[PDB]
């Protein structure tokens, strides 16, 4: 089994803020960047894909949705969505494969201030 | 991309043997290989994950051992339902990329061929184009060689060869070598011969026909 | 149980255009992952596209890249190949394929055959392969195309010593294969021998009666 488990599957956070959802994976001897795929989806949305070395992106996710990926190499999967509107409520879909794969859903709540 | 070549392309076992195949990853793939079965006409069928792990389903005398670079895939005793084509494959590396083919038929006696020679129809002649059939029929093994004598004066070229795949009840081969001249070309000459040679036989066999009698 | 029922193909010209169609059932297409993987004649497996359903991420391989399009639409439980810019290097047997998680796909659709051809559709002519114990004849199934052709021995009835061999792509570009049976000497002059020939692409259906 590859597992790719989350610290939370509910984030709840307000309006104007900053919040930073992940997935953690198991990082295995000798992990090649190149082989790694992530991609962070909501319904019908792909708000960021890491495929082949480097970053089908949603219309509504640059300037605010961003993968952090100095942290990819030690197992975590970061999305960190900056000025959170009440767009970004949902069920976001985590998913990593490197060799074997699986995913995580998260629950995002938005409330307004 | 990653290469994945396979060895060997082709083995002949027989029910009850233990059958080895192995895949080279051209570079480290880590436990990311997986295996396949595959019979004409069908999908593949999943047999192993990560390497070694066995699919719910396939019978537990299929293995597969590896890491890295070298990996195996192993039929501790063959059955009669596992003669194929086996693929192995990497989905570690995008794109995922699959060796192609090691392909395990059934080993089995020397047979000869029993060998037919057709001349055109005349229908066909009708057509302007004339073809020469040479009919070898279930032997064993699979290499055989045919030769096409005009004027008793070898062909090159102008001729096609099909084989069957191993039949369903005696295991064996059949081969077809079709000869093809113009109307013209074709009512030059004098005798069509079709000459073969194959390990079952005591010497090389000729069967040959007159232009229409 | 879980299954993947592929639809769409065909036969068309380069630059043209295709929809190959599959149809999931037996799992959560929500949370699974689709690709499509292609088998050319005689040749291996390649991967060609895959999607993630849940949301529209795709991604594909540098051959078919910008050509092809993969899209899933979650109502209709169907991801769809659409294939633009044919070309004839495109003909292959397509599979649509589920990942199974661990690794490997485990379930395979039975596949859509794609041929790619500036030819246009030909029947094959049929010509009696005829006989001079055991005695054997047969039909020559000359110039056609695309594949497959079918053939059948006395509407089904002759099974054991028939062989049927695979098709020869001649230089004219246009396929051929010849069927045999092999039958007693006791039966010429007495059994009737009829070879039924379908190449479906073209509607050509031929019964050819064989005698000396």
């Amino acid at each position: 089994a590859f597992t790719v488990t989350v610290p939370k599957d509910l984030y709840v956070v307000e309006y104007g803020s900053n919040m930073t959802i992940e997935c953690k994976f198991p990082v295995e001897k000798e992990l090649d960047l190149a082989a790694l795929i992530v991609y962070w989806e909501m319904e019908d949305k792909n708000i960021i894909q890491f495929v082949h070395g480097e970053e089908v992106q949603h219309s509504s996710y640059r300037q605010r949705a961003r993968l952090l990926k100095d942290q990819l190499s030690l197992g975590n999967a970061a999305l960190q969505i900056t000025d959170v509107k009440l767009q970004d409520a949902g069920v976001y879909r985590c998913m990593i494969s490197y060799g074997g794969a699986d995913y995580k859903r998260i629950t995002v709540k938005v409330n307004a201030p | 991309d990653i290469q994945m070549t396979q060895s060997p392309s082709s083995l002949s076992a027989s029910v009850g043997d233990r059958v080895t195949i192995t895949c080279r990853a051209s570079q480290d793939v880590s436990t990311a290989v997986a295996w396949y079965q595959q019979k004409p006409g069908k999908a593949p069928k999943l047999l192993i994950y990560s390497a070694s792990f066995l699919y719910s389903g396939v019978p537990s005398r299929f293995s597969g051992s590896g890491s890295g670079t070298d990996f195996t895939l192993t039929i501790s005793s063959l059955q009669p339902e596992d003669f194929a084509t086996y693929y192995c494959q990497q989905y570690l590396y995008h794109p995922a990329t699959f060796g192609q083919g090691t392909k395990v038929e059934i080993k089995r006696t020397v047979a000869a061929p029993s060998v037919f020679i057709f001349p055109p129809s005349d229908e066909q002649l009708k057509s302007g184009t004339a073809s020469v059939v040479c009919l070898l029929n279930n032997f064993y093994p699979r290499e055989a060689k045919v030769q096409w004598k005009v004027d008793n004066a070898l062909q090159s070229g102008n001729s096609q060869e099909s084989v069957t795949e191993q039949d369903s009840k005696d295991s064996t081969y059949s081969l077809s070598s079709t000869l093809t001249l113009s109307k013209a070309d074709y009512e030059k000459h004098k005798v069509y011969a079709c000459e073969v040679t194959h390990q079952g036989l005591s010497s090389p066999v000729t069967k040959s026909f007159n232009r229409g009698e | 149980e879980v299954q993947l029922v592929e639809s769409g193909g065909g036969l068309v010209q380069p630059g043209g255009s295709l929809r190959l169609s599959c149809a999931a059932s037996g799992f959560t297409f929500s949370d699974s992952w689709i690709h499509w993987v292609r088998q050319a004649p005689g040749k291996g497996l390649e991967w060609v596209a895959w999607i993630s359903p849940y949301g529209g991420s795709t991604y594909y391989a540098d051959s078919v890249k910008g050509r092809f399009t993969i899209s899933a639409d979650t109502s209709k439980n169907t991801a769809y190949l659409q294939m633009n810019s044919l070309r004839a290097e495109d003909t292959a047997v397509y599979y649509c394929a589920r990942r199974h998680w661990p690794g490997g796909f485990d379930y395979w659709g039975q596949g859509t055959l794609v041929t790619v051809s500036s030819a246009s559709t030909k029947g094959p002519s049929v010509f009696p392969l005829a006989p001079s114990g055991t005695a054997a004849l047969g039909c020559l199934v000359k110039d056609y195309f695309p594949e497959p052709v079918t053939v059948s021995w006395n509407s089904g009835a002759l099974t054991s010593g028939v062989h049927t061999f695979p098709a020869v792509l001649q230089s004219s570009g246009l396929y051929s294969l010849s069927s045999v049976v092999t039958v007693p000497s006791s039966s010429l002059g007495t059994q009737t021998y009829i070879c039924n020939v379908n190449h479906k692409p073209s509607n050509t259906k031929v019964d050819k009666k064989v005698e000396p």
